[PDB]
């Protein structure tokens, strides 16, 4: 009595991903995740100045190009021999944290809250399923109903203008955006000026104000009604972090530390421990068990027997491990912010502090948005410090030159989850570039040894009450904000 | 108030031209989405997903035959027939499954539009997708109609990304075109599709910093006063408004913060690399 969904496209996330899911009495039995598009960037970089990495790679995907650029420029600083300044470290976190706050709001609002709000009968916002178990649905009191659904998306059509700010923001140092001038090897090319400053600060609070007022009073909220959300889309339960928005100059601390959770259990993370598998992907190894990204290859093969997906599978300590918000503040384990532990009091009867409090609710469909909305809320707190912190007039750009013969790794947090650009040099060009991007942990294949990627695994259990309108598949997905682009680049 | 049908469709995109349309002001998104257009597929923001996003698409296609904008994000790979880029699946009368390649699906949808917009340096002329090292058979949209043999009009506002401004101007004149002909020509297009209206300026012949070029005053660095030429500025080969523009409703400009990497090129990225090298 098993029944197959298909879902392609999966829409509401970036780039191309499809979705299969098998059912049997009412739930997930089996999944398959795939990306269907590729190009290729590590095979485009070959040969190139390795400079013009910072900007090639943020063209994998124009949601989270901050996030590339910053990996790319660490790991050319690193491959160059250069010491960022003080200033130019804090300029970086500036561009870049701006764009966390930008892109957890684009997910939340425009990526994943047609899931649970009813927008107006015009397109884009229908067609939509005809049963979508939406706010409008669940609260059983038709006004209380009408005031929440307008609530979610009276915020949904606000966030637009709040994201846009965020853009702003980023342009302030960064030059444009999507796809800044402002990183490259060796700082930032635009040291912050008092004026600038003040008008990143004074766009950033009204950043800052929608965040605390509206974003997360309408994440508790949402869970409140959807309970079940917290219950279900769990998964390995495996998370994996490199440590993101560095706070001194030697890169020792950070505002989210690096680290592993596997099992239960929380181990220091240790890059020679990343590897990638191929053997239901659609790419060509020269030899097997899996190739750490320091060695990594890029030979695209569609025809490849038994592969279903352009997504590569990375393993640590050949276990599944996701990321993104969830896995970064499972292993920070912060404070949560006031309102978060108001509303978990008011509205669960819930005693919370810190974020591992949530216990097996963080590990759930609704876990990762709290994640994330908690997230936003951090790094705005952080933001608010380095503006105090960044010193107008100070130096950001320190000069370097190409290295004949040199690596370099530029570890980060993309919004969505860990990331690495790993560069070598030869003859002063790349020879190898390799990137290991966030939704490569999340949205992957199986690797050679049939363990399913984390998104196919957090499927498993997910219900499925009515097949016609498998509305928990797409909420499942979504919460992980997957990027397909980023996946396969 | 008739808004202007659009099928906004993504093959080898990284969405960072639709992320810049959603950065658009005066109009902002909220009122383009509500009162200038009709956005009725779109892969990154609409409501409907799998076999209902789809058939939604096509019944559009169908019922406003002739009558909607194609809008196309991303470039289409040609190499292994099709295969690096899948855009859906659709199911026919019977059960089955079958894949639809971005090339499929640009062969169905184009001879069907009213006319085809590529937006963005991808789409437009192939961009970082079709540069050198690539193995896809990567495609502009243009290339792809001529060996196709496809006549449809085809109007091209490229950039990595376009700003908003340049996509927005563009669709609202050429639909104020399709409602009154005679009242409002078609822009005019250079010999590379794009519109004159936003891609005729010269870069460096209208920047700020040209009296500093011409008294060889040369930053020496990205955080020193002067021209940006050595630091491997390409505003003396590119064409695009960005000095008068701006970007991010007027906050910064890749001259003023960095250098122009003369991102609506045709020949970008590989003609106007490496980046950080003077031309
Ligand atoms: S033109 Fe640039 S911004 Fe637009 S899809 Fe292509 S890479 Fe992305
Ligand atoms: S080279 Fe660049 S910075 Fe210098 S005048 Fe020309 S466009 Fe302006
Ligand atoms: S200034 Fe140059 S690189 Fe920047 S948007 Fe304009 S054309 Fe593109
Ligand atoms: N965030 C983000 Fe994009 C993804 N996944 C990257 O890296
Ligand atoms: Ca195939
Ligand atoms: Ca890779
Ligand atoms: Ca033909
Ligand atoms: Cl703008
Ligand atoms: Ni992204
Ligand atoms: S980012």
């Amino acid at each position: 009595g098993k029944v197959k969904i298909s879902i392609d496209p999966l829409t509401r996330v970036e780039g191309h991903l499809k979705i299969e899911v098998e059912v049997k009495d009412g739930k997930v039995v089996d999944a398959k995740c795939s990306g269907g598009m590729f190009r290729g960037f590590e095979q485009i970089l070959r040969g190139r100045d390795p400079r013009d990495s910072s900007q090639i790679v943020q063209r994998i995907c124009g949601v989270c190009p901050t996030a590339h650029c910053t990996a790319s420029v660490m790991a050319q600083d690193d491959a160059f021999g250069v010491k960022v300044t003080t200033n130019g470290r804090i300029t970086r976190n500036l561009i870049f944290g701006a764009n966390y706050l930008q892109s957890h709001i684009l997910h939340f609002y425009h990526l994943a809250a047609l899931d649970y709000v009813k927008g107006p009968d015009v397109s884009p916002f229908v067609p939509r399923y005809a049963n979508a178990d939406l706010l409008t649905d669940r609260i059983k009191d038709g006004a209380k109903a009408d005031a929440t659904n307008t609530y979610g998306l009276n915020q949904y059509l606000k966030a637009l203008e709040i994201r846009r700010i965020c853009h702003e923001m980023v342009a302030m140092f960064g030059g444009r955006m999507p796809h800044v001038q402002g990183m490259v090897v060796g700082g930032a090319t635009e040291i912050p000026t008092a004026d600038k400053v003040a008008e990143y600060a004074a766009r950033f609070k009204e950043v800052q104000k929608f965040v605390i007022e509206e974003y997360l009073p309408l994440i508790y909220t949402l869970g409140s009604v959807y309970t079940d959300l917290f219950e279900t889309g769990i998964g390995w339960k495996n998370v994996i972090a490199f440590g993101v928005f560095p706070e001194d100059d030697d890169y020792k601390t950070f505002l989210l530390k690096p680290g592993v959770y596997i099992d239960g259990k929380d181990e220091e993370f240790d890059s020679k421990l990343v590897k990638e598998y191929v053997g239901h992907s659609f790419f060509d190894h020269s030899a097997p068990g899996g190739l750490h990204y320091s060695v990594g290859e890029t030979n695209p093969n569609p025809d490849k027997p038994g592969a279903y997906s352009f997504v590569k599978a990375p393993r640590y300590k050949d276990k599944p491990c996701e990321v993104g918000p969830l896995a970064r503040m499972w292993v920070q384990n912060p404070e949560l912010s006031p309102v978060g532990q108001k509303l978990l009091k008011e509205l669960y009867g819930i005693e919370a502090k810190n974020f591992r409090d949530l216990g097996d609710k963080a590990f759930s469909i609704m876990g990762r948005h709290v994640a994330r909305a908690e997230e936003t809320w951090l790094t705005a707190v952080a933001v608010e410090k380095w503006l105090k912190q960044v010193q107008p007039g100070a130096e950001t750009y320190v000069k370097s030159e190409i290295p004949d013969a040199a690596e370099g790794t530029g570890f980060t947090e993309a919004p969505r989850g860990a990331l690495l650009h790993y560069l070598k040099i030869k003859d002063k060009k790349i020879e190898n570039y390799q990137i290991v991007s966030a939704t490569l942990w999340n949205a992957n294949p199986r690797d050679d040894m049939g363990q399913r990627g984390p998104i196919e695994e957090a499927l498993i259990g997910v219900p499925v009450p009515d097949i016609k309108n498998p509305v928990n598949v797409g909420r499942l997905v979504r919460s992980y904000d997957p990027x397909l682009g980023c996946a396969v680049h | 108030a008739k808004k202007a049908p659009v099928i906004w469709v993504q093959g080898q995109g990284c969405t960072g031209c639709s992320v810049s349309l959603l950065n658009a002001v005066h109009p902002r998104i909220k009122e383009i989405l509500l009162d200038v257009i009709s956005l009725e597929f779109h892969p990154t923001v609409m409501a409907s997903e799998g076999e209902m996003a789809l058939a939604h698409m096509y019944e559009i296609a169908e019922k406003f035959n002739g009558n909607f904008f194609l809008l196309v994000e991303g470039a289409i790979p040609t190499a292994k027939e099709g295969r690096y880029c899948i855009v859906g699946e659709t199911l026919d009368a019977k059960g089955h499954h079958h894949e639809v390649t971005m090339m499929e699906l640009i062969r169905d949808l184009a001879p069907k539009s009213l006319a085809t917009v590529a937006v963005g340096t991808c789409s437009a002329y192939g961009g970082i997708p079709a540069a050198e090292g690539n193995v896809t058979g990567s495609k502009s949209v243009r290339d792809f109609f001529a060996d196709e043999k496809i006549e449809k009009l085809l109007v091209n506002v490229p950039g990595c990304p376009p700003h908003p401004d340049w996509m927005v101007g563009t669709l609202v004149a050429a639909w104020s075109h399709v409602l009154n002909p005679t009242e409002h020509p078609l822009p005019e297009l250079d010999d590379d599709g794009r519109p004159l209206l936003f891609f005729g300026d010269n870069i460096h012949e209208n920047c700020p910093y040209l009296d500093k070029y011409d008294n060889s005053e040369f930053a020496e660095t990205f955080t020193k006063p002067g021209c940006k030429a050595e630091l491997g500025c390409k505003g003396p080969s590119t064409y695009a408004d960005c000095a008068k523009r701006r970007w991010n409703n007027g906050i910064n400009w890749c001259v003023e913060n960095a250098v122009c990497i003369g991102c609506v090129e045709p020949d970008f990225p590989d003609g106007k690399s490496p980046f950080y090298v003077a031309e």
